[PDB]
């Protein structure tokens, strides 16, 4: 190549460590147990868990 | 008398340079792999701006 200045590639500071945060002792929310549950509701009356 | 007044003559600017890849695709691998299939899209805009 000439001579001459050249704007090269980018670069971004390459992270170290991670942060990881959750909450700790928290209850299981058992979404099987709603879905096996022995009374199955009709399409007509559809029902929801939140 | 004598009277005196001042004029501005504008004769420069300010010179902006761009990186095209880190504009549009800034940190992301799978962006740079899709905008990598454009040819030569970044350069002419690179040789435009020099
Ligand atoms: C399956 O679903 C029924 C909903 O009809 C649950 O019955 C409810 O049970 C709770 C406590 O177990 C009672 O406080 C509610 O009053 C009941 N609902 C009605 C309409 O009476 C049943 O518990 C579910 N099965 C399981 C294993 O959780």
């Amino acid at each position: 190549p000439n001579t001459g200045v050249y704007d090269l590639s980018g670069f971004t500071v390459k992270p170290v460590a991670t942060v990881y945060r959750r909450i700790p002792n928290l209850p299981d929310c058992d979404i099987d147990n709603w879905l096996n549950n022995v009374s199955v509701p009709s399409p007509l009356n559809w029902e929801r868990r939140i | 008398t004598i009277a005196g007044h001042e004029e501005f003559i504008q004769t420069s600017s300010p010179k902006v340079t761009i990186d095209c890849s880190a504009f549009v695709c800034s940190n992301y691998a799978a962006c740079h792999d899709l905008l990598s299939e454009y040819g030569t899209f970044c350069d002419n805009i690179n040789s435009i701006l020099n």
